DNA sequence: CCCATACTCTT
DNA sequence: AAGAGTATGGGTG
């Protein structure tokens, strides 16, 4: 959706939103998971164990 | 290029130079990540002799 | 719909000043050949910014139109940015590629 | 924003400020000095008078742009005249010579 | 002519006086219904003006002489 | 408001050099003026470049070449001209290159270029001991043996010069009064 | 190419932007990988225990 | 730290403004700041604009004032010319604030000094402008005289006399 | 904060 | 009776 340009990064010093981006992603790929799970209909307890 | 050959060559090396530049910057895919700052690893034994 | 191709007609070779405040060393205020454009904000070359010192992040320019043949001849001659190359203050050049270049 | 011609102030007789007013761009000191740098004396004169508050000249101008010459017949500003009559309202006799 | 100024600048040897013969130039061209010396593409006055100039064809001193010219003509066809 | 005054006066530009460290080079300094004596070649009475000339890169390559250490150049400040000051005391025009012409307002110039990079300035709050190979020399020295077998100098305003092969001064040093000397003048170290 | 080992300049992403000018200082990069150093009191005296 | 008013008397112009000049680079050249000598040069020119008379001679001066340098040199020279002895005189060093304060135009003075003293002094000695500097013209929406109405301005100067 | 002026103690 | 020094006021940001 968005292209930063790198570097406006090493000079401000403000490395947050680089953890941030990564932590985002980590977050999109569990919820890319149950999306996938709930799609194709399976049981309450393998939803619930993952 | 000013000094030796004159006024409008500089301006269009100049155009050029931009173009050049911004399309091999796009090629090259340059990013930022976190494993990109490198800790040295005696910095520890230093800390601890300081 | 004429009145856009008029448009285009009187403006084919007419310069504008654009300026950025604070202005400091009088390349603050340089000439330009427009280029009609859609939207509402006006597009600036990337060599001239460090010459007013200026980024894409909320800053804002003013334009003027020259009138007279005069002034349209000396915005053409003596404020045009294909003229200010070398920096007034100490010789060196002012449009030197930076970051991405 | 933008603005080819508008209303002006009653006292100075120059164009007005804001968005809202659909004022003018202010021309200050330091753009004065650019172009005194650059040596454009004719622009700088076209901003001063024909621009701002020479009512004659304003008029004149548009005249020959909408006929298709570019040139300009400079006066005095008006502000130079309000100048002139706060002065001599202080009790100072100031004036023009020859 | 269009984008850079350097040969006119350097034929008139001055900025401020090329400013000068190519207003004068171009106003004959825009106001005084005289013809372009050189072939015109699409140009306003300024720019054929400085064309004109650039290329050895207009100066002060020419100027100056189709001018007394022009005045003895008009002056001898009064008659 | 003139073209040239005709003044022969000037002031002399030497390399900028602090202690032992080269701050300025002479070429940063001349390029762009108008010389107000003719540049004789240290060795010889030739000369090298003539009375009046603009130095552009050429000039100061040649200059270089031949390892010249002062140039005497022409100034605004001891311009003869009333009201005003002339192109060939003032010099290159930096923004365009060749030289100034009449009619430019060279003042507000000045002004901007030394006020704009105020921006950039904060506005809150016992040996000499030679670097590099050369021979020693001494200005206003005054010296003498005392019965310590010391070379003491008596002058207060001694200064001392690393003069190189080419006749340049390396390093300047400020020799305080009542210093010992390892060793006397013209003497390489 | 013979198969041998070789150390030449990084490629590394912020050495590439500091090292050619582009972007970036010593400074920046020693704050960023580095300790940061020793911090001064409003007044102006510099506090023993660093960062 | 010496001060620059008696290396101008001891030692002469040249010495003090290559002081001046050095003092300025050796501030600017801590932050890599590249400028070039010539501007310093000019605002130390202005600087020095003012000369105190230390003898008369055959002028119509006094021994103890202070006057342009300008005035003092072409005096110097038209009565050298009519065979008569000139003046002499010492170099003065003021700062930019006092410097600027000495025009001799109550317009250009009354658009940034202090306005009230300057119209009250200008009154009383019932001055006359002339309108030769750029912020005068400026004021009155003339051409300047620089650049490319530099030229004009010597036209006037053909007609008036 | 910096400079000019009226009032006070000293040689 | 001059002369150097201190308290007060104006204009500046
Ligand atoms: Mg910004
Ligand atoms: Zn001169």
């Amino acid at each position: 959706d968005i292209v930063l340009n790198p570097l406006g990064v090493p000079s401000r010093m403000n490395i947050g939103q680089i953890l941030e981006t990564h932590l985002g992603m980590a977050a999109k790929g569990i919820g890319d998971k149950i999306n996938a799970m709930l799609k194709q209909q399976q049981e309450v307890a393998k939803l619930r164990e993952f | 290029c000013y000094r030796i050959l004159g006024l409008k060559p500089t301006v269009i090396f100049a155009d050029q130079i931009m173009y050049t530049g911004f399309a091999y910057a796009a090629r090259s895919g340059a990013s930022v990540g976190i494993d990109d700052m490198v800790i040295p690893e005696k910095k520890h034994e230093i800390i601890s002799e300081a | 719909a004429v009145v856009w191709d008029i448009l285009d007609e009187v403006i084919r070779e007419h310069p504008v000043l654009l300026n950025r405040a604070p202005t400091l060393h009088r390349l603050g205020i340089q000439a330009f050949e427009p280029v009609l454009i859609e939207g509402k904000a006006i597009q600036l070359h990337p060599l001239v910014c460090a010459a007013y010192n200026a980024d894409f992040d909320g800053d804002q320019m003013a334009v003027h139109v020259p009138l007279t043949l005069e002034a349209q001849l000396e915005a053409r001659a003596l404020m045009m940015s294909t003229n200010n190359i070398l920096s007034p203050a100490n010789g060196e050049p002012i449009i030197v590629p930076s970051q991405d270049v | 924003h933008a603005r080819s011609t508008g209303s002006y102030s009653l006292v100075t007789q120059q164009p007005l400020g804001g968005k809202a007013q659909f004022g003018g761009q202010r021309f200050g000191e330091m753009e004065v000095w650019a172009l005194e740098a650059y040596g454009a004396a004719y622009t700088l004169q076209e901003m001063l008078t024909v621009k701002s508050d020479d009512v004659n000249g304003r008029t004149k101008m548009y005249k020959n742009i909408v006929d298709g010459n570019h040139q300009m017949e400079p006066g005095m500003p008006e502000s130079f005249n309000v100048l002139l009559k706060e002065i001599r309202s202080l009790g100072i006799n100031i004036e023009l010579e020859d | 002519a269009r984008v850079t100024v350097q040969d006119a600048v350097e034929k008139i040897g001055n900025r401020f006086d090329l400013v000068l013969v190519a207003a004068r130039r171009a106003r004959q061209m825009q106001v005084g219904g005289k013809d372009p010396l050189v072939p015109e593409e699409n140009d306003k006055t300024t720019v054929i003006a400085l064309r004109e100039i650039e290329e050895g064809l207009i100066n002060n001193q020419i100027l100056d002489v189709r001018e007394r010219q022009e005045q003895q003509e008009q002056e001898a066809a009064e008659l | 408001t003139e073209d040239d005054c005709g003044t022969h006066e000037g002031i002399m530009m030497t390399p900028v050099i602090e202690g032992g460290d080269v701050k300025e080079p002479l070429r940063d300094r001349v390029l762009g003026r108008v010389t107000a004596e003719d540049v004789l070649k240290p060795g010889t009475a030739d000369i090298l470049v003539p009375r009046n000339t603009l130095l552009h890169e050429q000039w100061c390559d040649l200059l270089e070449e031949n390892s010249v250490d002062a140039v005497k150049v022409r100034s605004v400040v001891s311009c003869d001209t009333d009201f005003g000051v002339c192109a060939h005391c003032y010099g290159r025009d930096l923004a365009r290159g060749h030289i100034i012409n009449k009619g430019e307002a060279i003042g507000v110039i000045a002004a901007q270029s030394i006020g704009e990079p105020g921006t950039q300035l904060t506005m809150r709050t016992s040996s000499i001991q030679v670097k590099n190979k050369g021979s020693i020399k001494l200005s206003n020295v005054k010296s003498v043996v005392n019965s310590s077998g010391k070379l003491v100098i008596t002058s207060r305003n001694t200064e001392l010069k690393l003069i190189d092969e080419f006749g340049r001064t390396k390093e300047s040093y400020k020799v305080p009064y009542g210093a010992v000397l390892a060793k006397g003048d013209g003497e390489q170290v | 190419r013979d198969g041998q080992e070789e150390k030449q300049v990084s490629f590394n992403s912020i050495y590439m932007m500091a090292d050619s000018g582009a972007r970036g200082s010593a400074a920046q990069i020693r704050q960023l990988a580095g300790m940061r150093g020793l911090m001064a009191k409003p007044d102006g005296s510099i506090i023993e225990t660093p960062i | 730290p010496e001060a620059p008013h008696d290396i101008l008397r001891l030692r002469g112009v040249h010495a003090v403004t290559r002081y001046i000049v050095n003092e300025v680079q050796d501030v600017y050249r801590l932050q890599g700041v590249k400028i070039n000598d010539k501007h310093i040069e000019v605002i130390v020119r202005q600087m020095l604009r003012k000369a105190t008379i230390v003898n008369a001679g055959s002028s119509d001066f006094l021994e103890g004032e202070q006057v342009e340098y300008s005035r003092v040199k072409i005096a110097n020279r038209e009565l050298e010319a009519n065979g008569k002895v000139g003046a002499t005189y010492s170099r003065d060093l003021l700062g930019i604030t006092k410097a600027s304060l000495a025009t001799e135009s109550f317009i250009s003075a009354a658009s940034f000094q202090e306005t009230t003293r300057v119209l009250t002094e200008a009154a009383v000695a019932g001055k006359r402008d002339e309108l030769r500097g750029l912020k005068e013209n400026v004021i009155v929406g003339r051409l300047i005289p620089a650049g490319t109405g530099y030229a004009y301005h010597q036209d006037r100067m053909r007609r008036r006399a």
